[PDB]
Order: structure tokens, then C-alpha cells, then sequence
């Protein structure tokens, strides 16, 4: 099977240099243009360029010219995008793509997301978010977990060890001052809270911090 | 002729001959020029550098 | 009495923002987008390589 | 250029003193000489071909002195 | 330089319905050599149609790319729950290679209102001096929604932090969090903290509030 | 094609002092053919210097034009209360003719605080359903000032209209009007009404405020 | 005594056409150029162009090309700036300028401020502004005149028929819905108000409304 | 197996936004700012006037 | 002067790109052509001279086309 396999997602800092691998598999490396495509975290596919697999000769889009090094290891059939002078714009998911050429790119690297930024690994502030009079919706008391100020992602936010799946909506962690806050919300019936404990169990493998906060009535 | 301002002063120049001046030149008003390279030069390419 | 400007000439120029985009052998025509700005003067060419 | 193919001469109206006057008078002879004076080894070979061909005496001379002018401004 | 634009940006559909995804070549005649790349969130892209006219091997004949050279369409006559995805069209006729702004496959359903719950900052958070008023707008379809944080009757757009789920795997709704993060000082200098959620299911905002003076 | 800039934009000066007003030709060498123009406000500008080096007939020798061809200067060694004016310089070497961003002569003085008075909407306006909270900031020097309208502790920049005098002919100060225009409903849905003004004479805003609940 | 006498400032509406007359005097008309310089109401001199005085041939700056007609009448020496398809931008003080040419323009039209905009003449809404406790500064109780929503300018705002100019700062009339508000501040000692009548007197010749508003305490 | 692009040709083209900036007799070189945009093809010329 | 009498050609070692190279080739022909392009009236009357004299055919042209170049800038 032809499979484009790449390096792993990598946290980086501004000014650094990243080289994302792409290893060819299941096909003759030489014969197909190896391509690179930038998917910015919010943006769609923005094609970075292609390095000629026969010659090892890179070709860059006017954008990607000059900051980025396409390189091809031949024997082991690995392709590389090396980004130099890492920038917070260089934070993005990056894809090597095997050219079927004038038919474009058939397959794709499994994906490699660079995160270029300064911050240091930080534990979350996990806040049990209790409902008030209006926050009790029908029989259900919606409950919440404010997971606040951690770098990097992810945190693993479960609810009573994940025993609450359904009413849970764990909402996306986003950047705050290069730290992450997610406010996760379980919807539990007022019959089960605070009669049954609702404890949002928040594990942050990067900071190695597992923080468990029971939501208690205000 | 024309009246050709060269430095502060202006000077009489045959208007036939005046266009014949080979030198970066201008729409009487403002901007987009012709042969503006004739005052400019080039170099070798040493790697990318020129 | 009243005289009109027939055209203008730039006799002294300043090269600004020299930008050379180099491409590999046999990539043929190089591309530096500043051709899209008349303020720029763009020149094709080549870098001899090892 | 900037140097060559001057407005010279206006020759309109003009009983007067031109912008640059004594220049245009001596531009021709001097720099032609100043080049061939700089290269006297160039000068004598021009006198050869005038007598070489045409064999007409008085018009043989027309070749030479006219050629001394040629190489300046080629 | 050749541009493609792929319309719509998203389509809420019934699975099995025909939702055709248009594309167009801004330049030249791209002719063949356009494609369709399905990329579901967090995936490497997956190529569907090639030459704009031809399936890849893995992608079933439900996917149909169509259109020639200035204009193109990605059809799936039976769009599916498995077809829920982000699709791209890629002109290959020239370098540079680029991608049109996608169309999404959303699964159409009943319109659901957000379950909206405004939790004041945890006493745990208040003891930290920071105050984040979290408003969880939950299980709404479609995703069309807005958060409005009202403070002492004066609506505050500052400290507002929004995080929302996607089309929600069970009910295919959306859930949202609205987090109003205040300094506990300004959290305490103002009283009524009101998140109100306007949603296509609601002609008005769904108002969830607390005055700290209340309990 | 050729551009100019004339510095300063304004200069607060002792009359009789020498304030030399710069100018420069962005393009070419304008050589001769720049010209100084005083415009007192609401006038057709009065041409001062010709060839940028030569006084007009009507302009006094106090004006000194100077500078060559890429740069020019308008010097008045005895700047005056009459020399108070909006000064221009114009490259003429090329059509299009243009001007530099002008230079004002201001007569320097002591720094004066704004006399700040916040008038609630009169009954005449309150009867109209419109409400304008008008704050007159009188006789401040310098002109450098910033007015703000604070409402219930939440600053409102809306319905805010500002009209200020110029350098005030006698005290040479500047007077300003700050105006907070409100719908009488929003004027009466909020209470504290404050014009705070930070002026160079004060390190803090100069606060003049009322509450409708006050008187 | 070379003088450039123009037309008067002229109120206009968009879509209209205006021709500013400029009559030239004090000199042989044919012998100079005739220049036009737009001074935008807040912006510095923007040179409109020039017409030949002898030939009558206009030439315009790139911005001024095509909407504007430089026309001369030889005998009475009247230059003309004509602006066609009037637009709000066409509101500005406009200046014919007799060319000394390369030596610039020597003299100037007395100015014509065209005003191009839709509104219809409207009277002022004038408010005697009664100060409050926070409005009393030292001996002086500052008093005010809120003129509101009139078109066009001016309104003539005096204080007790102008007997008070002393503490009077009449602040510039500015646009509201193509209507005008000037707010006049008389600064009077608390001994003179409200012991003496302090009445802002607002005369609007365009709307023919002379509005006298006496400030009495709240 | 794998090919490189030497150049591209536009075999069918599209005229867009035709603009002609006129000037009087003897006004000489005609000034249209669109010469600053290569996407605009600009052409000098004249209209013999009455 | 800065006009003519340039260092070109040095031609001492100096195997390299010269300061100004290609423009030096167009000095002699064009500006002499440009003048006789300026005055074809000269070009009408000029080349008739050599064929008037000597009856020597091929060399009668030696005066003609070469004296054409003599006219511009002497």
C-alpha cells in the first residue's frame, strides 16, 4: 500500500528550525513528485510546494520560497520539509503529498502539526462550575468544568472518571496568553446533582497534572 | 523646440531632438516611466546575490 | 507668458530594494513577483551552480 | 547620450551667446586628435591606404585625412 | 496563479440525499486535472475524484466529480453520514498548486435550541482573584448562534471566551460555551452577568443570567 | 509625482523667537521653485517666499525662506502674533503642483487646565426625548487633551460630540466642548454621567460628573 | 493690486453641478497661468490643476481629471472652476491661483467653499444648559447653550444679545444627520447666575430662526 | 515518470476594464495611472480633436 | 572629461564583466546612424559624392558609406 508517513506533531518556539519528515512506502520513491501542503490551523489546504523526487530538486510556491527546505533522502525513501526561522505562522498542520503529478497528489502524510510559540508546559486551573437557579434546565442541572491556563494541549477532561459521557460537552480548549482554557460542561439531572457527585476529572499529560474538581452547589 | 529645465534653469532644445534624449523619462504629470533602467546596472549572480 | 510641461526626464536615479529570486537549473524562467509593481525593475537571469 | 548628441546647434534666431559655446567648436578636432595623439602608432597606418589605392594623386589624399577622423567615434 | 472557489462552504443535508459541491477554475481552462480531496477534521486529506471526472479507487461511486475547465461540481448523489466531511477541489493544470475554499457536509436534522447555562466563576476561581463567568449553550442545531454578555445592563464584549462543540455526534446538534472572564474586582464592581443566546431556533436571545447579589 | 513634508505640524512659540519651519522635496531636486504660503484660517493662503529663497513684496523680511532643492526651510526669526498662521511650501519644478503638510505657528504660553463643566440635558431637551450631556472644557493650554464619557462606571464613547475653540485669542488657551448625547431612555436607564478629561496640565482626568439621581 | 475674486461659497447637493467663477483683476489676464487648488475643509492645499490663460486650455491633476471643468472668459478675465456630478467631497474651499508658474502661484481667489450634500435648511434646537453642582468652578458657574440639529450653518449664538462674550466659548458647529450642533459655553460668576439673566441667543439666518434660551437652574 | 514546467502560455486571453485617459493636443504623453499595474495593458495614443 | 575618454578599454589582465560593456558597441553606429537617421536629407546627398569621381567602381563606395559616418560629430 502506498502510504505517506511523516514526523510527529511538534511544539516549537519562534526563531527555531523544524524539519518534518515524510517517508515513502509502498511505491518507488523516485517516480512521483513529493509535494508539501500547508494546512494552517484555521485555514484550508495551502499547498507549500513540491520537491522533484528524481532530481531531489525542490519547487516552492512564491509564498513558501526561501524559508522552507524541501529535502529528499533517497534510499530509505523519505521526504522532508525543513522550515527555518520558525514563526508562529509556522504553527500549522503540514502534509507531504505524493504527486500523481498533472493528476495532482493522490495520498498524504499522516499529518504533522508544528506548534511554534514561546510558552512553557503549564498545569490547568480546573474549576468546578456549579449551576445557579437559571442553570437548572428542566430536570437537568447543567454543570461545568473550567479548565484554565495550561500549556500545552491537551487536557483529558473526564466526568466522574468519564462515567458522565452524555450530558458532557467538553468545550474546545483555545489559546489564552499561550495557555489553554477549556470550559467543559456536563448536563446532569438535578436528581443526580448534587446528590450524585459530579467531578470533572482533568488530566494534563504535558504538565502531568490530573486535577479532579467536584461541582458543589454555590 | 522646447524649454528644457536642467537644474534650476531652463533651456531651449529642439523638440524633435528633445524626445531623442535617452534617459529615464516621464508622463508630463507624474509617474510611469520608460527605460528607467538606463541609469541602473547589474552584477554577477554569486549564489542568488546580484 | 504661460508655458506647459511637455514631458519630464529623470536624469539621476536611485536603485532601491534589490530583490533577486533565484531558481534551480532548468527551472527556466525565474519568478519574482515585483514585476507586478512598476515601481520595481525586474530582471531575469540565472545563478550558475554547483 | 548625456555626453553626446547635444542640442548643438540650436541655430534659430540667436545672435547671442549660447549656453555652452566654445565647447562645440573644439569638441571635434581635439578629442579626435587627443585620441590619435594618444595613439600615434594608429596615425601613420592611415596614410598608407590612401596611396595604396585609387592611384589618382590629388584624390588619393582624400582617403587618409578623412580616415584619421574615423576611428575617433569609429 | 490560478484560483478555485468551491461552493457552498457547507451544506446541511439528509444522508442519501444528493448534495452537489460546486467548484470553478478562475483562470485558463483547467480542463481536466482538478480533484476532490475529502479531509475530515484532524485527518490527512483523502483524494476522491481525479481529473475532476474520475473516482480514486477507495472512494465509492457515490462521489461524482463533474464540470469542465472553468467550472466544476463534486456530487455525491447518496451523501452519507460517512460522507460527513470537508471536501476540496484542486486545479492541477499549473504550478502553483492550490485548493479551493471547501464545502462541508453537515447532516441536516431538526433545529434544536441551545441549552444555555450561565455558571458564575467557581468559588475556587474567585479565590484566585480571577473570575470567569461560563455560559454553556448546549445541544443546539444548527450551529448558528451568538453570545451576548450583558453586565449591569451594559453589555460587555470583553473577557468573553467562546468554545463550542461541533455537530454533536448523537443528536447532530451543537453545544457552545460562553466564558465571560472578569477580574474579580470588576466581577464584584458589576452585578448582573447576563449571557443571552440568539439562535435560529429562537427569535430572541436565550437569556441566562445571574446577579451576584442573587445567592 | 514629487511630495513634500513641512515640519513641525505646529510650533508653540514665544513671539519674536526664531522658529524655522523645515520642508523637503521628496523627489528629484526641485532646485528652485518652492514657495512659502501662509494661510491664516479661513483665508486664501498668502504666498510668503518665492523660489523658496525670495520674499514676496507684501511679506516682511522676518520671513526667511531657505534650503536647496531636496530640502527647504521657512524661517521667521521674529515669529509674531501676526505670524500665527498655517504655512505651506510647494515644489513647482513638476506638475503636478502639490504642498507639504503645513506648519502652524502657535504662540507659546503657560499650561492651563480645562475649565470643565458637565451640563445634563436641559428640561428643554429632556422634554424632546433626546438627551445630550454637554461638558464644556474651557481655557486649557495646551490644546492637547482627551475627553471621556463614563456612565455607571462603564465609559460610553457613544453620543459623544466634541467641539473646541482654537488658541484662545486673549489667554491663548484652548477651550473644548465634550457632549454626551443619549436617548432619554438610555439616559434614564443609566445614571452616573461623567466627563473625565486628561489634559497635559493634569496627570489625571479632570472629572466633571453628575448622576441624574443627583439633583 | 492683482486680486483674484471668485464666486461665493455655495451650498450644493450631490449629483448637481457647480461652476465657481473666479474673476481676475489688477493685471493683464492673458500673461499668467490660472491655477486651481482644492483645500479640503480639514485638509491642506490639494492642487486641482490649471487652465491656459491665453489659449484657454485646461489641465487637471490625476484626481481632478474628468469631473472638473476649467473654463475662462477672456475679456472680463474670469477663470472658472466647474465641478460636475457634485459629490460630498466637492465640499471644500476652492482657490483660483494666478500662476507665476515655476515661481508658484502668487495670488489667490478670496476662496469659495462649495458645500455639496443633501440636507434641507433646518432650524436649531437650542437648549439653555443649566449647570449642576459639579458645573460650578470657583466664582464662575459655567453656563452653556446646546444648539442642536440645524442646517445649514451658521447659527449666530450670542449671550444676552452678545453682552457676554467674556466667559463665552462658542464651540464649533459640527454635523449631526447633516444638521449642526454648536455648543456655546459662557462662563459666568455664580454671583451673576442665576441672579442675572444669562441667555444664549441663537440666530440662524438660513432657517431665519433667532432662538433665545435663558439658562435657569435645574 | 515526473516532469517539470518550463513555462506557461496564455493561448486565449480576456480583455477587461478598457480605460482610455485622453489629453488635449500638445499635452503630449498621456498619463493613465494603470501603467502601474501590469494586469492593465496600457497604450498611448491620441484623438485628433476639434 | 566625464563625457568621452573613458578608461575603456583597460584590457590589462581584467578578464571579467566590465563597468559598461554592451553600450560601448552601440556608441559608434547608432549615434552616427541616429544623426543620419535624423538627416536622411544628408543621406540623400551624402553617398552620391564618391560615385561622381574616379570611375574605379568598388572603391568609389569607399568614400561614400564611410564619409556618411564621418558626418555625425565630425
Amino acid at each position: 500500500q502506498v502510504q505517506l508517513m511523516e514526523s510527529g506533531p511538534e511544539l516549537k518556539k519562534p526563531g527555531e528550525t523544524v524539519k518534518i519528515s515524510c517517508k515513502a512506502s509502498g511505491y518507488t520513491f523516485t517516480d512521483y513528485s513529493m509535494h508539501w501542503v500547508k494546512q494552517a490551523p484555521g485555514k484550508g489546504l495551502k499547498w507549500m510546494g513540491w520537491i522533484n523526487t528524481g532530481t531531489g530538486e525542490p519547487t516552492f510556491a512564491a509564498d513558501f520560497k526561501g524559508r522552507f527546505a524541501f529535502s529528499l533522502e533517497t534510499s530509505a525513501s523519505t521526504a522532508y520539509l525543513q522550515i527555518n526561522n520558525l514563526k508562529n505562522e509556522d504553527t500549522a498542520s503540514y502534509f507531504c503529498a505524493r504527486g500523481v503529478g498533472l493528476y495532482g497528489v493522490d495520498y498524504w502524510g499522516q499529518g504533522t502539526s508544528v506548534t511554534v510559540s514561546s510558552p512553557k508546559t503549564t498545569p490547568p486551573s480546573v474549576y468546578p462550575l456549579a449551576p445557579v437557579c437559571g442553570d437548572t434546565t428542566g430536570s437537568m442541572v447543567t454543570l461545568g468544568c473550567l479548565v484554565k491556563g495550561y500549556f500545552p494541549e491537551p487536557v483529558t477532561v473526564t466526568w466522574n472518571s468519564g462515567s458522565l459521557s452524555s450530558g458532557v460537552h467538553t468545550f474546545p480548549a483555545v489559546l489564552q496568553s499561550d495557555l489553554y482554557t477549556l470550559s467543559s460542561s456536563v448536563t446532569v439531572p438535578s436528581s443526580t446533582w448534587p446528590s450524585e457527585t459530579v467531578t470533572c476529572n482533568v488530566a494534563h499529560p504535558a504538565s502531568s497534572t490530573k486535577v479532579d474538581k467536584k461541582i458543589v452547589p454555590r | 523646440f522646447y524649454v528644457m529645465t536642467v537644474g534650476s534653469k531652463s533651456f531651449l532644445v529642439h523638440r524633435e531632438w528633445f524626445h531623442d534624449l535617452a534617459l529615464p523619462w516621464t508622463p508630463p504629470s507624474s509617474t510611469a516611466w520608460r527605460n528607467r533602467e538606463l541609469l541602473m546596472e547589474f552584477e554577477e549572480a554569486h549564489a542568488t546575490k546580484q | 507668458s504661460q508655458l506647459a510641461e511637455v514631458r519630464s526626464y529623470c536624469y539621476h536615479a536611485s536603485v532601491t530594494d534589490i530583490s533577486t529570486v533565484a531558481r534551480c537549473p532548468m527551472t527556466g524562467e525565474a519568478h519574482n513577483e515585483k514585476r507586478a509593481d512598476s515601481s520595481y525593475v525586474c530582471k531575469q537571469g540565472f545563478t550558475d551552480r554547483g | 547620450s548625456v555626453s553626446v548628441q547635444t542640442h548643438g546647434e540650436s541655430s534659430l534666431v540667436n545672435k547671442t551667446e549660447t549656453w555652452l559655446d566654445s565647447t562645440k567648436a573644439t569638441r571635434y578636432l581635439m578629442k579626435t586628435e587627443n585620441w590619435i595623439i594618444r595613439n600615434p602608432g594608429y596615425a601613420f597606418l592611415a596614410a598608407v591606404l590612401g596611396w595604396m589605392l585609387g592611384s589618382n594623386n590629388g584624390q588619393r589624399v582624400v582617403f587618409t585625412i578623412l580616415l584619421l577622423l574615423v576611428a575617433p567615434a569609429y | 496563479d490560478i484560483v478555485l472557489t468551491q461552493s457552498p462552504a457547507s451544506l446541511a443535508v439528509s444522508l442519501g440525499q444528493r448534495a452537489t459541491i460546486s467548484c470553478r477554475a478562475s483562470q485558463s481552462v483547467s480542463t481536466s486535472y482538478m480533484h476532490w480531496y475529502q479531509q475530515k477534521p484532524g485527518q490527512p486529506p483523502r483524494l476522491l475524484i481525479y481529473l475532476v471526472s474520475n473516482l480514486e479507487s477507495g472512494v465509492p461511486s457515490r462521489f461524482s466529480g463533474s464540470g469542465s475547465g472553468t467550472d466544476f461540481t463534486l456530487n455525491i448523489h447518496p451523501v452519507e453520514a460517512e460522507d460527513e466531511a470537508t471536501y476540496y477541489c484542486q486545479h492541477i493544470r499549473e504550478l502553483t498548486r492550490s485548493e479551493a475554499g471547501p464545502s462541508w457536509l453537515e447532516i441536516k436534522r431538526a433545529d434544536a435550541a441551545p441549552t444555555v447555562s450561565i455558571f458564575p466563576p467557581s468559588s475556587e476561581q474567585l479565590t484566585s482573584g480571577g473570575a470567569s463567568v461560563v455560559c454553556f449553550l448546549n445541544n443546539f442545531y444548527p450551529k448558528d448562534i451568538n453570545v451576548k454578555w450583558k453586565i449591569d445592563g451594559s453589555e460587555r464584549q470583553n473577557g468573553v471566551l467562546n468554545s463550542w462543540t461541533d455537530q454533536d455526534s448523537k443528536d447532530s446538534t451543537y453545544s457552545m460555551s460562553s466564558t465571560l472572564t472578569l477580574t474579580k474586582d470588576e466581577y464584584e464592581r458589576h452585578n448582573s452577568y447576563t449571557c443571552e443566546a440568539t439562535h435560529k431556533t429562537s427569535t430572541s436571545p436565550i437569556v441566562k443570567s445571574f446577579n451576584r447579589n442573587e445567592c
